[PDB]
């Protein structure tokens, strides 16, 4: 499989630094130029940098010139992007993209990106709380269960259900920024009410920024 | 800088409709144009390259037209999985520049939400806060009103909403509303109610619970 | 020459390794190391995946591999993907100096979701009845996986005569469709009170009914 | 009078595939058995002629082409192949009458940082004719801005190095190739 | 670039012969053998034989020996397969395929090639049927073709030979919801197909729906208005 994998994104104070990596497998990396494109939260796409196969021809956008430094190591199948004097408006998902240059398809494979958050606020892991159903004897079809993932910074958090076994009926909502400056998120799942006695439902919350991993069993409230 | 002018900024259309997106460059760029599709949470994916060429593995309903300044991207017969934001991109010069671009949604038949209400956990109450949440599940259209009521008192400014991206299969949305109170305020009152108004519902639907009842 | 024996079909989940067998005789697959494996997608020419038992031509993924033991040749596909959904054929040299293909294996890739078929049944048109014929038309669409069975019933009695059903064909939305026709005389059509088209798909059965006393 | 194969098969350095070396073999006695009775070659494929019958034949010209490529590109050194090596570096004709010989050279042609001695052409507007050599290093104009001899965006240098490293996979390890052409009777 | 371009679809009576061509380009024609492989619709691949254009030598599968003739014209880079005394079971797509050049290994054994390029295929249909235009019948909408606010409509295109038949709706103005199904071959030896279009149920009293059926082999152009039924 052709893969580009961006890494090294995280929380950083204004004026601080981060080194981003772009790692390639499944193709001859050295035959492609590498281009960075960033997407600010909720916004479009903005070109950031270019580095040639040789690693000698380099360009930057007006937004980042003089602050960012792109480099290459073909022996490690990697391109790096050193970001210094970071600003709030550098907050974005940063994408790496291969480009053959000579002919189309041009900029044909991008990686899934890495998230950079520029903020003075501190990291905080979430508390995880059950969203627990009513009691349904008639087993009236659908029951809804969930987990509330409260008071964390920065984005993002991931949620799965039963270690990824349960995917049908799952909705994990976009986080909301509350007035405290912390994020909150809920993830819910619709299940049959007749399953509540017999099947186990556990949400798996991962907040990598704080290295907090919580497994919360969600059960109907006891009477 | 080449400015790319994309239009429309959003589009909503039925399954099987034809949809068109346009892009205009501020100078002649010949065929140095790509169209990308970005599904929510994913990287942009190349669909049409060099203005009119279909990329390997991309379904034949997608196609592109034009050279120089005016460009068109077309989906012959819209499918549920085509929910995405679409972008044009020029590569004639640096800086590489994009349209703004286009959020595509699918118009389907109206589906009323299924409504559920969730009390605060005992676990959370220990910490001095109560979050009580309302789920509206799998509805269309997106427009929905949630009104919290505490002993019939209409609440305001103490709730926040979030809406999922449109589903790829059934073309529905889901919404979550969280009413946030202090523990003290939560224990003053009894009846916590979520009222929902939506086009699929002939009159507004309410889900409630009484604090400390099973 | 002796046609080489392959399983009619195999299946696997994405990411897993499947194996397609080709068993001939000591005069072909056992006679020589000139065994090739060909992939074929619908409506397209065959494509060479493996030649000389285990070699790959340039441009074919290392996921495709070939081996041979005695009179049986094996094609093994690792890291299985959706684009691997195709027919696969072995091909060997024979002691007669001819070449022979195996009968072929249908590979299906699991893990895409099950759609039941939507079924429309049209009764014969008045205009066809005025032309002394009666064709019942059962249109079957938007099902996956692409394999249905069709049975017709007159009243509640099976009908075998006059039924013709097409092969499942892939629609442009990457789901499947098929049609079934019951050809009757006007006498035959008017004889029974109801006619049914029953499309049994993956255990369950979607039904539609028409009656000569409608409009 | 003993034909110079040891010079060809054991040169300290081989050429880059884009600047492939041709050595004419003429007017001498050649014992081709030293090649076909060796079991140290990973590829030995002869087209239009059998290697065992070479000692018994009389050829007007014999050419020995030699270069380095990587392992999974060895299949491109044959009549009727397409790909980067076949299209842009070394093209064998459809009617090629001769022998293609290759062996793994990972001990010789790899360096720990990466060997940047061995190069290939990445792209060409049009495919090479059979037995053609292109050693030009013109910057390729992919856009509408002239390049003016300098590398830039839409302005590309047509070669790259293999970067051979001892720890590379066998597909990406260096393979030395000798192509023997035989002009018959 | 290697291209093999075959001649067009053929329709033949039993006992007749067909001659399919395969025009090669982008390589030295005499340096590669050509093989023919056929495939009956829905069935397996069947090797027929091979010709070596350099010396004009041939080798056929036994079940075709005496019935097939493979030739070659080097002046035009074209290979031909001629199959005589055609039968119903000869109905198939016939492919020419090029064999990559074989080689001799170090110990002198000959390794043959494999198929590296293919033609697009040539359909040969053997039937006792003669050309015949379809009759077109309306498949009217009713209460029994409606569900969830949409209705299904169609045309039955019955009893034609040979293929193909194309169907549009409202002279091309209607394209959404259109699904023309593949043809069934009936025990009569003539094709039938249906074209169904799913429309808004609301439009049945207000939108006229007409299928435009074209069958080129018989010079048949038929427009059929599909009128709604009053069935509830
Ligand atoms: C060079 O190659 C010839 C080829 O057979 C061989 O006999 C000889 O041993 C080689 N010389 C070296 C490098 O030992």
């Amino acid at each position: 499989e052709v893969q580009l994998v961006e890494s090294g994104g995280g929380l950083v104070k204004p004026g601080g630094s981060l080194r981003l990596s772009c790692a390639a497998s499944g193709f001859t990396f050295r035959d492609y130029d590498i281009i960075w494109i960033r997407q600010a939260p909720g916004k479009g796409l903005e070109w950031v940098s270019y580095i040639s196969r040789s690693g000698s021809t380099i360009y930057y956008s007006d937004s980042v010139r003089g602050r960012f430094t792109i480099s290459r190591d073909n022996a490690k199948n990697s391109v790096y992007l050193q970001m210094n004097s970071l600003r709030a408006e550098d907050t974005a998902v940063y994408y790496c993209a291969r480009d053959f240059g000579f002919e189309g398809p041009r900029m044909d494979v991008w990686g899934q990106g890495t998230t950079v958050t520029v903020s003075s606020a501190s990291t905080k892991g979430p508390s995880v709380f059950p969203l627990a159903p009513s009691s349904k004897s008639t087993s009236g079809g659908t029951a809804a269960l969930g987990c509330l993932v409260k008071d964390y910074f920065p984005e993002p958090v991931t949620v799965s259900w039963n270690s990824g076994a349960l995917t049908s009926g799952v909705h994990t909502f976009p986080a909301v920024l509350q007035s405290s400056g912390l994020y909150s998120l809920s993830s819910v799942v619709t299940v049959p009410s007749s399953s509540l006695g017999t099947q186990t439902y556990i949400c798996n919350v991962n907040h990598k920024p704080s290295n907090t991993k919580v497994d919360k069993k969600v059960e109907p409230k006891s009477c | 800088d080449i400015q790319m002018t994309q239009s429309p900024s959003s589009l909503s259309a039925s399954v099987g409709d034809r949809v068109t997106i346009t892009c205009q460059a501020s100078q002649d760029i010949k065929n140095y144009l790509n169209w990308y599709q970005q599904k929510p949470g994913k990287a942009p994916k190349l669909l049409i390259y060099d203005a009119s060429n279909l990329e390997t593995g991309v379904p034949s309903r997608f196609s592109g037209s034009g050279s120089g300044t005016d460009f068109t991207f077309t989906i012959s017969s819209l499918q549920p999985e085509d929910i995405a934001t679409y972008y044009c991109q020029q590569f004639d010069n640096l800086p590489i520049t994009f349209g703004q671009g286009t959020r595509l949604e699918i118009k389907r038949t109206v589906a009323a939400p299924s409504v559920f209400i969730f009390p605060p956990s005992d676990e959370q109450l220990k910490s001095g806060t109560a979050s009580v949440v309302c789920l509206l599940n799998n509805f269309y259209p997106r427009e929905a009103k949630v009104q919290w009521k505490v002993d019939n008192a209409l609440q305001s400014g103490n709730s926040q909403e979030s809406v999922t991206e449109q589903d790829s299969k059934d073309s529905t949305y889901s919404l979550s509303s969280t009413l946030t109170l202090s523990k003290a305020d939560y224990e003053k009152h009894k009846v916590y109610a979520c009222e929902v108004t939506h086009q699929g519902l002939s009159s507004p639907v309410t889900k409630s619970f009484n604090r400390g009842e099973c | 020459q002796s046609v080489l024996t392959q399983p009619a079909s195999v299946s696997g989940s994405p990411g897993q390794s499947i194996t397609i067998s080709c068993t001939g005789t000591s005069s072909d697959v056992g006679g020589y190391n000139f065994v090739s494996w060909y992939q074929q997608h619908p409506g397209k020419a065959p494509k060479l995946m493996i030649y000389e038992v285990s070699d790959r031509p340039s441009g074919v993924s290392s996921r495709f591999s070939g081996s041979k033991s005695g009179n049986t040749a094996s094609l093994t596909i690792s890291g299985l993907q959706a684009e691997d959904e195709a027919d696969y054929y072995c091909f060997s040299y024979t002691t007669s100096t001819t070449w022979v293909f195996g009968g072929g294996t249908k590979l299906t890739v699991l893990g895409q979701p099950k759609a039941a078929p939507s079924v429309t049944l049209f009764p014969p048109s008045s205009e066809e009845l005025q032309a002394n014929k009666a064709t019942l038309v059962c249109l079957i669409s938007d099902f996956y996986p692409g394999a249905v069975t069709v049975a017709w019933k007159a009243d509640s009695s099976p009908v075998k005569a006059g039924v013709e059903t097409t092969t499942p064909s892939k629609q442009s939305n990457n789901k499947y469709a098929a049609s079934s026709y019951l050809s009757l005389t006007p006498e035959q059509w008017k004889s029974h009170r109801s006619y049914s088209c029953q499309v049994t798909h993956e255990g369950s059965t979607v039904e539609k009914t028409v009656a000569p006393t409608e409009c | 009078n003993l034909c110079p194969f040891g010079e060809v098969f054991n040169a300290t350095r081989f050429a880059s595939v884009y600047a492939w070396n041709r050595k004419r073999i003429s007017n001498c006695v050649a014992d081709y058995s030293v090649l076909y009775n060796s079991a140290s070659f990973s590829t030995f494929k002869c087209y239009g002629v059998s290697p065992t019958k070479l000692n018994d034949l009389c050829f007007t010209n014999v050419y020995a082409d030699s270069f380095v490529i990587r392992g999974d590109e060895v299949r491109q050194i044959a009549p009727g192949q397409t790909g980067k090596i076949a299209d842009y570096n070394y093209k064998l004709p459809d009617d090629f009458t001769g022998c293609v010989i290759a062996w793994n050279s990972n001990n010789l042609d790899s360096k720990v940082g990466g060997n940047y001695n061995y190069l290939y052409r990445l792209f060409r507007k049009s495919n090479l004719k059979p037995f053609e050599r292109d050693i030009s290093t013109e910057i390729y104009q992919a856009g509408s801005t002239p390049c003016n001899g300098v590398e830039g965006f839409n302005c590309y240098f047509p070669l790259q190095s293999y970067g051979f490293q001892p720890t590379n996979g066998v597909g990406y390890q260096p393979y030395r190739v000798v192509v023997l052409s035989f002009e018959l009777l």
